[PDB]
């Protein structure tokens, strides 16, 4: 009774930044264990796509205000943490942000580098006044999951520069669910659905992608 | 059966307990001769002393101690209370 | 919240608890809250309040100025990452804008724990009520890794050390860059006088003051004059006293103040130098923590799960932290239940859906809380709060999220997916939004190990040095369960080498090193000094031989 | 095994890592070794591995209450700053996981190494050594998770049906493996009846000989009904142990670990707690158990009920202050209302609540009304008691922690010397009293007889010096023998300490005490750590072993005969008419407020004994040694001993007690020219006295002068010019020596380790 | 992006028993393929066996056959562990019947072209004395586990996957600087069709195939080696 029809893995949308995947059809009792098997892939191991360190030319560690700014540093910090980027990088490629006067800075501010983009330039950063004068350049590197703070000790960054938990996670929210249809009616089969989105940085498709190169390049057979 | 020893457990208590007349027999039993192996290993006994062992297959890094009960283990040793 | 719930027990313990919290970076306000967080925040005096009604003139990190119609000028100036007297970081944010016209007794900037001008203790994190493997046991948690990478728990801690430069029995203290016996890679990060420089990241044992006090006749060994000659180094004056780290510490410098003598200043007599370093800490939410929310729970962090194996909603929304059913009946904990379905009430919103009249439930409830939208705090007073009608009410209302299905039902469960093997749970598990806090025990702190160390001077015992290194006490007690099990060897081994035995400890780690045998304990000095005590008293004590007739220690 | 932080782990063994990270051409030299260790360069870590690997380490939390409040385990490199603790071992340390701290302490030498792998190991420490039950047994969340692994629900998904007319039985399957893919499909639940073969299991003793008799199954199929739980939770036990199939309880689990701790190797029992863990835990989440309101709630019922009653006392109030009251019909009417309410309300919780809801399910496995709220003044009323409990748990851990320091004081020298004493004395036990009894398990259990045990048919059962396991309980309970005669050592004639026989098995191990064995500090804290849960309470228990007059006397019958009770207002008076008949024994001063003894109640002309007691109370120890002797005084301490414990549902073996009493008639007094082996080599009569006077009675001085008030120890010992042999384990202790016990002792210490020839050969 | 090379080792409990280890993992993929995998190897190896059976004598009977000590019920448990691959696909048709006083063990079936039975010395019952018994069962290749759904014809449950239990468990290893590494172990006992190693390169290949399907849509992204 090997009622055979390959999986179907055919694409849809919903939004721009997550896009539904649909796989039909295969045994029962698969779609639980296949559709975890990608999200646990794809929340962590999606290339990044995000800053390391940071400098900004006024102070010299992370406990300090800037005169004329709004935000401390350490509150400038956890803004930035909100930074999407993306780049090809293979290399730390610095970025460069000089605000001045009046106004809000954000991350359209950022000027990137050739080969690196900013996926949200309305993000707000912090607000300057009168006397606020903001220079800072970011370091962006590629890696993927998260990795804490590269402290300037272990590496060799001097007194200058302050390291900053980067996250490379382009995938937001994954969900799934399944229905298996006729379950021993006729005859017994299960179809998932896929729920996949993104931080801007790629496509969903790119990242089940991604997470497909994976796993399939897990599975060892020898 | 009782499926296998991990490290520490192995060997099991109630063989070794065979081979000495209490628990507190085997830990001297078995403390004595660690100190003579690592004595071995060392220059061993200083003056007027040769140090014997391990008797049994060592391990790759095993611990003296737990040489010497792998010994006890085995009968490969005799021992006479006071 | 629920106070007429939980007994007094809990209460008692949720109150204490509650001001052992720490301020965190971010300072969340509680979602389902009381009626006291806002008096309590701006009578604490850690918030910036507004004297005279009028508009903002400048708004900055620094300082906060206040143009009031009446003419005068108020300003502000905030208190930035001040280190409070435990180490715990209090930093003032402004919460308003430039043009804001702001009221009398208004808020102006947020304290440490306060958000918006409420007490903000703790945060709001989403909560399944399963067990989960054996990980959340007894009192044990377990959090999501997001709590980490999102820095939600994350609490700054300031430490501060001191040191300082005096005349004394034979010279006068110099606090100076040159160390006798040192590399130019451990003075790297010392500047001209020998402070360490600010922003530095300083690891445990690093030099943070290079301070020099005269020694005596030096009288040094041969073996150390030979090589002084051979490699060149001319054997320094006096001694090395640095001011180096905590043992188990680590952070970077935030500021420096020096008191010199040439710079008048006042110091006591003889003091000639004084410098104190202030070194902050970013601590992450690590394993071992003590949490515990506003009803006496508590408990320590056993384990952090990836967020992508954690019992997730169909949204696909991991949950927070897994709490297991600490409440067993009769003991209740009541009230922590009330807050944890108000909590995701509070989080969804809510809509009564009123056709044909309202239920009878919300006869006893006022209009506001018929239509609420996402994200709204809710305050249920202590004695006058919400009521389980009113409760299983909003339960029934509960607006959807995007796509419009529903995450849980009149009953507050939901079938959680676990993240690991991909298959739900089956049975439907109690989720909701709980408002727990960062208790001032931390691993950190609390982390000890010692192999060797200080010991101190009347008795010989391991001493707790002042950098680190405490040995633990073995007490009355431990000796006899020691004793019971019989183990002889290793009650001596630790009432002799381990601790009194002053050629014992030295020739055990040297045995140690070299890979030898353990020697054989000696005499323990506190026996020694014993006999001593004993004589002073008059009392001739003899240890007699079995055939020596008397002996003594010498 | 436990969990140990890197960095914890790093320096506690910095000096044998150094030297390791040495021989290994990473650091040239020993300082080079330091700051390579100091700073934490990666390197050292695979060396630590190494150097941890099978070196035991010692954990302990304070308070140490008993010897299990110490073991050794194998330590683990564990991310973070937190110590990892197994989860069976929290019972005996009763560790929360609220905050709580352990010490780790680091064996060196050889001998202490050895002491923690096999003394202090933790999977070798399973039984409580003062009950002899497991504590290591699964508990809290292993518990639901069994119980509902094992529970059997009628009307199950996957169901077995009989046999139709035109279908054959549905609920069998082939083979395990079979259930556990129809479990994966929605075909089977794991709480169905369906009935499987078995290959590679045991079948009950009963239902097996029937289908066998030739041998137990090896591989041999046999089929029986189950569910797929009980049939995985089999799998947990060991291969030979039988089939239990049933739903598991903590005392079913406890009966169940018990059973085949005896049976089995602890290794074999170690193993089974921890596979009986990973299903408990696993089960556990699975299990479905979660609290919300509509688990806790109200019943709506109760309320309106409680006001319904509540009328039903006002009203007879009412009744009751016109003419109505008839006295004691008052009393009797509202507690008949109040218990009909307080039990109508049981029922309407009972039965509203779901058989399977979580909170039931807790309750029933074993594992372990604010509902309404309270408003302002029901919340201070409540206040006002919670406070008196907190502050009464204060005074309860303060005494019994002078309590067992006292008991320590004078038991800590008591230890195994030799193997038997050989002396036919003995103790009679109760034994059952059916026609068995509550309280054999503390009393017979464990226990060594002096004398065979003989029916009344010529059959003897159980031999002398034989365990008295559990299975020979029931062999005598089958021959219907009331009585027992047990060694003690209350009658060990052993000149120093106690022997093995006498003492009888090991609570810990199972077995025959080890000739080293301290059993006196054993003993100490097996009864100062449950006065925790002292309420007839801990100073009763002082006032027993310090020897102090009771609180309130009672008289004891000095002779044998009839008894005349004579009522007056100012006292009640007993008579003993004696048996000889001689004179008569007068009890005059009596009063009223101390009642009666029970047998009914003492009445006039009943008859009495030399022994009995005459009126409620507690009788002074002194009296009854003078009338019953010094072995009936030690019976009597016991007795009320253990009865004060076992009111608070606290289970101590006899022989604990019993090696702290013998510590109490251990000396006479000198009328006309102390221990009795001085007067073997000028009368002296048995004395009794508290612990306290008996340890400063002690032949060591510098050991009674550490005990209590050093001044009077040290001036009369100074005038007396006593010398301390150092016989004692304090005093070694005190100045470094090797306590003579466990280890220490002489037989054990000088052992000689020589390989034999033929092993030498093999080289 | 490059892993830390993780390796693929088994160790054999039985003949038809075998264990296998994966080491190291990146936490936490341990559990991530791991229960796909059994998933895999339980319900998507293809392979033979019976499907329904009919028994001559037994048509509204239930309980008892005559001539046959086994009980009806007891006799399809023993044809349930006839292992026999049939790579005709369609249902065939097998006939068993011996008479006499004896013992059938499968080896008495002859199986028609195209299906061999591979465990010959399985008991299927005990005979009579002078009893014969005919004995027709279907045999049709399948997938998984597919429970049971004409007079005197029993639908009978398929064990159509070689792989008969499977469990899996997981560790932490590889110290260096994180001790949080995963160690992947897995338990299958397979029937004597097929090997335990053979199963799990089926069970890796279809996974592979399947997963083919995301990697498809964009060969280019980073994934890991
Ligand atoms: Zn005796």
């Amino acid at each position: 009774m090997l009622i055979s029809q390959r999986p179907t893995l055919s694409e849809e949308t919903v939004a721009e930044n997550r896009s539904r995947f649909v796989i039909e059809p295969l045994e029962p009792g698969f779609g639980y264990t296949l559709g975890n098997s990608l999200r646990r892939t794809l929340l962590s191991s999606i290339p990044g796509a995000a800053v390391t360190s940071i400098r900004i030319d006024g102070v010299l560690h992370e406990f300090t205000t800037v005169p004329g700014v709004k935000e401390d540093v350490t509150d400038i910090i956890l803004n930035l943490k909100g930074l999407v980027v993306s780049s090809d990088d293979d290399e730390p490629v610095t970025m460069y942000l000089r605000k001045q006067g009046p106004g809000v800075v954000t991350a359209g501010d950022i000027v990137p580098p050739a080969g690196v983009t900013v996926h949200n330039p309305d993000m707000h950063i912090a607000t300057l006044n009168d006397k606020g004068k903001l220079e800072v350049e970011l370091v962006v590197e590629r890696g993927r999951g998260y990795v804490p703070a590269v402290q300037n000790k272990a590496s060799g960054a001097e007194i200058g520069r302050i390291p900053v938990d980067s996250i490379y996670s382009p995938v937001l929210k994954v969900t799934y669910k399944v229905e298996a249809t006729r379950v021993e009616q006729r005859t017994d089969f299960d179809k998932l659905i896929i729920d996949v989105e993104t931080k801007n940085s790629i496509s969903p498709r790119d990242a089940l992608a991604s997470a497909g190169g994976t796993l399939v390049e897990l599975f060892g057979l020898a | 059966a009782y499926d296998t020893p991990l490290g520490i457990t192995n060997p099991p208590i109630d063989e070794l307990l065979s081979r000495a007349s209490s628990k507190y027999a085997l830990v001297i039993y078995a403390a004595k001769r660690a100190r003579q192996i690592n004595d071995y290993y060392n220059q061993l006994g200083d003056g007027i002393l040769e140090y014997v062992g391990p008797l049994v297959e060592p391990g790759l890094q095993e611990k003296p101690l737990s040489i010497a009960l792998r010994e006890i283990h085995g009968d490969l040793l005799e021992h006479t209370e006071g | 919240p629920f106070l007429e719930h939980d007994d007094a027990n809990r209460a008692l313990m949720g109150a204490n608890m509650q001001r052992q919290a720490v301020p965190l970076v971010r300072s969340e306000a509680p979602l389902v809250g009381t009626g006291m967080e806002l008096r309590a925040a701006i009578d604490a005096g850690d918030v910036v309040v507004a004297d005279k009604t009028g508009v903002i003139e400048e708004v900055s990190a620094d300082y906060i100025t206040v143009m009031a119609d009446d003419g005068t000028r108020q300003s502000y100036r905030l208190r930035k990452f001040a280190r409070s007297n435990h180490g715990t970081c209090a930093n003032q944010r402004p919460i308003v804008d430039a043009g804001q016209r702001v009221e009398a007794g208004q808020v102006i900037a947020d304290g440490p724990c306060t958000q918006n001008g409420e007490m903000a203790l703790g945060k709001n994190l989403l909560v399944a009520i399963m067990p989960w493997e054996g990980h959340n046991y007894e009192d044990a948690i377990i959090l999501s890794n997001r709590l980490v990478e999102e820095d939600v728990l994350t609490s700054i801690h300031i430490e501060e050390h001191e040191i300082d430069a005096r005349d004394t029995k034979l010279g006068a203290e110099e606090i100076t860059r040159d160390i006798p016996n040192v590399s130019d890679e451990v003075l790297a990060d010392l500047d001209e006088r020998g402070i360490v420089r600010i922003g530095a990241e300083v690891r445990d044992g690093d030099i943070l003051v290079g301070k020099v006090t005269p020694k005596g006749e030096t009288e040094l060994t041969p073996e150390e004059r030979l090589l002084r000659a051979i490699f060149g180094e001319k054997a320094r004056e006096v001694r090395d006293t640095s001011l180096k780290v905590p043992h188990g510490e680590s952070g970077k410098v935030i500021g420096i103040r020096v008191f010199s003598r040439e710079d008048d200043d006042e110091l006591p007599a003889g003091v000639n130098e004084l410098v104190r370093v202030y070194v902050a800490q970013k601590r992450k939410i690590s394993d071992g923590d003590k949490l515990a929310g506003r009803h006496g729970n508590k408990g320590v962090i056993g384990k952090i799960l990836p967020v992508e194996d954690m019992p997730f909603l169909p949204d696909g929304t991991p949950v927070d932290i897994i709490l297991n059913t600490h409440g067993v009946p009769r003991r209740m904990n009541i009230g922590q239940i009330l807050e944890t379905h108000l909590g995701w009430v509070a989080k969804a919103g809510w809509n009564i859906d009123v056709a044909a009249g309202v239920p009878d439930w919300a006869s006893k409830l006022p209009e506001e809380l018929y239509s609420a939208p996402a994200d709204s705090t809710v305050a249920t007073p202590v004695f006058d709060g919400a009521q389980e009608g009113e409760l299983a009410g909003l339960l029934g209302s509960t607006l959807p999220n995007r796509d419009g299905e529903v995450m849980v039902d009149a009953d507050g469960k939901s079938t959680l997916f676990d993240g690991r093997s991909g298959e739900p749970f089956p049975y439907p598990v109690t989720v909701g939004y709980m408002y727990i806090l960062k208790l001032h025990h931390l691993v950190d702190d609390k982390i000890h190990a010692r192999s060797t160390g200080p010991y101190s001077m009347i008795t010989q015992q391991p001493l707790g040095g002042k950098a680190q290194f405490g040995g633990q006490r073995f007490g009355e007690m431990e000796c006899w369960a020691m004793q019971a099990y019989g183990a002889a060897y290793t009650l001596q081994e630790l009432l002799t080498i381990k601790s009194d035995d002053t050629v014992g400890r030295v020739k055990v780690y040297e045995a140690i090193v070299k890979g030898e045998n353990i020697p054989e304990p000696g005499i323990p000095e506190s026996f020694k000094v014993l006999l001593k005590e004993l004589q002073s008293l008059c009392l001739n004590v003899e240890v007699l031989s079995s055939d020596g007739a008397a002996i003594e220690m010498r | 095994q436990c969990g140990l932080p890197k960095l914890m782990a790093l320096e506690l063994f910095k000096p044998f890592v150094m030297k390791r990270l040495v021989d290994l051409n990473h650091a040239q030299n020993i300082k080079s070794a330091k700051r390579m260790v100091e700073r934490q360069r990666p390197q050292v870590w695979d060396v630590l591995e190494e150097v941890i690997a099978e070196h035991p380490v010692l954990l302990n939390r304070a308070p140490t209450l008993h010897r299990l409040g110490i073991q050794a385990f194998e330590p683990q490199l564990v991310e973070g700053k937190a110590i990892q603790l197994h989860p069976l071992v929290c019972e005996a340390f009763n560790a929360d996981f609220d905050g709580d701290q352990m010490a780790v302490h680091l064996p060196l030498s050889a001998e202490a190494q050895a002491e923690a792998r096999i003394l202090m190991l933790s999977s070798n420490n399973i039984l409580s050594p003062a009950s002899g039950k497991p504590l290591a047994m699964p508990r809290l969340d292993m518990v639901t998770g069994l119980y509902y692994l094992t529970t059997l629900v009628e009307g199950a998904t996957g169901e077995y049906q009989a046999a139709t007319k035109d279908a054959p039985e549905q609920g069998v399957y082939s083979s395990p493996a079979e259930a556990i893919m129809a479990m994966d499909r929605g075909a089977l639940s794991v709480r169905a009846k369906i009935k499987v073969r078995l290959t590679e299991l045991r079948p009950p003793t009963d239902l097996e000989a029937q289908l066998f008799e030739n041998g137990w199954k090896p591989g041999d199929a046999w089929t029986a009904e189950t569910t797929l739980g009980r049939v995985m939770f089999n799998e947990l036990l060991p291969k030979s142990y039988p089939f239990v199939n049933e739903q598991m309880h903590k005392k079913v689990q406890a009966r169940i670990i018990n059973d085949l701790a005896e049976r089995f190797p602890m290794i074999v029992v170690a193993q089974t707690v921890d596979k009986l863990k990973d299903a408990g835990f696993y089960w556990a989440t699975r299990s479905g158990v979660t609290v919300s309101m509509a688990d806790v709630l109200v019943p709506p019922q109760k309320q309106e009920i409680l006001e319904r009653h509540e009328a039903e006392a006002d009203a007879i109030e009412r009744k009751y202050q016109r003419g109505a009251l008839n006295h004691t019909e008052r009393n009797e009417s509202l507690v008949k209302i109040w218990q009909d309410a307080t039990e109508e309300v049981g029922k309407a919780l009972e039965e509203f609540y779901p058989a399977d809801n979580p909170i039931i399910t807790i309750v029933k496995s074993g594992a372990t009304s604010f509902r309404e709220g309270l408003t302002v003044l029901e919340y201070f009323i409540n206040t006002h008691g919670a406070r008196k409990g907190l502050a009464d748990t204060a005074l309860r851990t303060a005494d019994s922690g002078y309590l067992t320091r006292r008991l320590v004081d004078v038991s800590q020298d008591v230890i195994v010397r030799e193997h038997d004493c050989e002396t036919e004395r003995g103790i009679n036990v109760t034994l059952a009293e059916r026609g068995r009894d509550a309280h054999v398990e503390t009393s017979a259990f464990a226990r060594t007889l002096a004398t065979d045990a003989v029916d009344a048919n010529g059959n003897v059962i159980i031999e002398r010096g034989h365990d008295l396991g559990d299975p020979a309980i029931d062999a005598l309970l089958a021959a219907g023998i009331t009585t027992v005669k047990v060694r003690s050592v209350l009658t060990c004639t052993s000149a120093t300490g106690v022997c093995a026989m006498c003492y009888g098995r090991s609570m810990a191990t199972g077995k025959l005490v080890d000739i080293g064995e301290a059993v006196g500090i054993v003993a100490a804290q097996s009864i100062g750590e449950p006065g925790t849960q002292l309420t007839g309470g801990l100073p009763r228990v002082q006032e027993l072993f310090e020897a102090r007059v009771p609180r309130n006397k009672a008289p004891i019958a000095d002779v044998a005969g009839r008894v005349r009770l004579e009522e007056s207002d100012k006292f009640f008076k007993i008579t003993i008419v004696p048996d000889d008949g001689g004179e008569e024994v007068v009890y005059d001063k009596l009063s009223k407020r101390q009642r009666l003894r029970v047998i009914g109640v003492l009445s006039d002309g009943d008859h009495v004994e030399v022994g009995d007691q005459l009126m409620e109370g507690a009788a002074d120890p002194h009296e009854v040694l003078r009338v019953q002797g010094p072995r009936e005084v030690q019976i009597h301490l016991v007795k009320e001993v253990q009865e004060v414990y076992r009111a608070q549902g606290v289970s101590i073996h006899d022989k604990h007690i019993e090696v702290i009493v013998r510590q109490m008639l251990r000396r006479v007094t000198i009328i006309d020219s102390t221990e009795r082996a001085e007067f073997e080599a000028a009368a002296g009569r048995p004395v009794l006295m508290g612990i306290t006077k008996a340890s400063l009675a002690t032949d060591s001085w510098l050991s009674a002068a550490s005990f209590q008030e050093t001044t009077r120890v040290l001036t009369d010992a100074a005038i007396n010019c006593r010398s301390d042999k150092l016989n004692g384990l304090k005093e070694n202790v005190i100045i470094g020596k090797l306590i003579p016990a466990g280890t220490g002792i002489s037989r054990y210490r000088n052992i000689q380790v020589q390989p034999t020839e033929e092993a030498r050969a093999a080289a």
